[PDB]
């Protein structure tokens, strides 16, 4: 599911900004 | 009327724009209870007002810190906006000051934690329930947006639930004032417009993709792009395709492909009506704007509450100290500030 695809992903957690 | 509104907030925004308030309060004045959040572009302290003993947010940065990361104009960018705007769903800022190696700013503190933490706990919300919260944003970039203003970090992260369950829009990091387009790489990778990526000049359109993205997550429980990793996340956003939950309605579905939307000429928020465009789309049909603005609906959810100054809906963060060195540091790179 794609559900469990986020879960198990490296980027559920707070998400940084980026810049140059 | 909404113009008419607008053209009175434009009015008292552009005098504080014109003449910002500087050096209207001191550190020692506050008594710090608790780090809110923290990261590379700085901190979010709860504190204390010694005088009237009320709580407030104060965002801390350390000037070099700013400097070593560029990111001196948008500091002032953020600072100059803050001071100046006034809206049910904004934090301004009710004091800033400076020292020898911080920039402060003190925004009225909002109980309830971060939008980012219920959705990830609960897991997704309801569309009433994502709905109530994506019309708060439309107002807010209603009007940030009729002040020339582009916000350009929508996410759950940076969306605080106050003590009535209504939306603060805070972190105008990457706030600015623009006419024309701009060019600057910034945001988060999972909400950035197509532009953004492909490095071409934008507007505030980038800000009404944001939003779609804002309401397919909260909504779905997960963004409409995500992967492990930055590179890989631009690449589906480019791409031109995304995909929907089964459960999210015509409506919704409706919503979200014109809102990320790659070709700005067909993308809501930008065309020719504007944000009427969205206001008066089928998805926000039992949407009472006006009721919105008031802060007279009923919240869909409302968070735990215990006492005054509690912040049990945050996370635990370490508590790294508030350094004043003897040195002032960048001074003249700050000194509007
Ligand atoms: N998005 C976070 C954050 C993390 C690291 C650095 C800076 C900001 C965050 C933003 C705002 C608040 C905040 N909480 C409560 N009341 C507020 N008023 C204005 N901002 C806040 C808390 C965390």
């Amino acid at each position: 599911t794609t559900y469990a695809d986020f879960i198990a992903s490296g980027r559920t957690g707070r998400r940084n900004a980026i810049h140059d | 009327s909404v113009k008419e509104f607008l053209a009175k907030a434009k009015e008292d925004f552009l005098k504080k724009w014109e003449n910002p308030a500087q050096n209207t309060a001191h550190l020692d004045q506050f008594e710090r209870i608790k780090t809110l959040g923290t990261g590379s572009f700085g901190r979010v302290m709860l504190v204390k007002h010694m005088e009237t003993g009320n709580h407030y947010a104060m965002k801390i940065l350390d000037k070099q810190k700013v400097v070593k990361l560029k990111q001196i104009e948008h500091t002032l960018n953020e600072k100059r906006i803050l001071q100046a705007v006034n809206f049910p769903f904004l934090t301004k800022l009710e004091f800033s000051f400076k020292d020898n190696s911080n920039l402060y700013m003190v925004m009225e503190y909002a109980p309830g934690g971060e939008m980012f933490s219920h959705l990830r706990r609960i897991g997704r919300f309801s569309e009433p329930h994502a709905r109530f919260y994506a019309a708060q944003i439309v107002l807010t970039f209603e009007y940030l947006h009729s002040l020339d203003l582009i916000y350009r970090d929508l996410k759950p992260e940076n969306l605080m639930i106050d003590q009535q369950g209504y939306i603060k829009v805070t972190d105008f990091g990457f706030a600015k004032r623009v006419k024309g387009r701009t060019w600057t790489l910034c945001g988060t990778p999972e909400y950035l417009a197509p532009e953004i990526i492909l490095s071409k000049g934008y507007n505030k359109a980038v800000d009404w993709w944001a939003l779609g993205v804002l309401i397919y997550e909260m909504a779905a429980g997960y963004p409409p792009f995500f992967a492990d990793q930055p590179i890989q996340i631009y690449e589906k956003i480019v791409s031109g395709k995304v995909r929907f939950p089964s459960h999210f309605s015509s409506d919704l579905k409706d919503l979200l492909r014109n809102l990320l939307q790659v070709d700005l000429t067909k993308r809501f928020g930008n065309l020719k009506n504007g944000v009427n465009d969205i206001k008066n789309h089928k998805w926000f049909a039992t949407t009472d704007w006006i009721a919105i603005y008031q802060r007279k609906v009923e919240a869909p959810f409302i968070p735990k509450f215990k006492g005054p100054g509690d912040t049990s809906n945050f996370d635990d963060y370490e508590e790294e100290e508030i350094r004043v060195s003897i040195n002032e540091k960048c001074g003249k790179e700050f000194s509007e500030f």
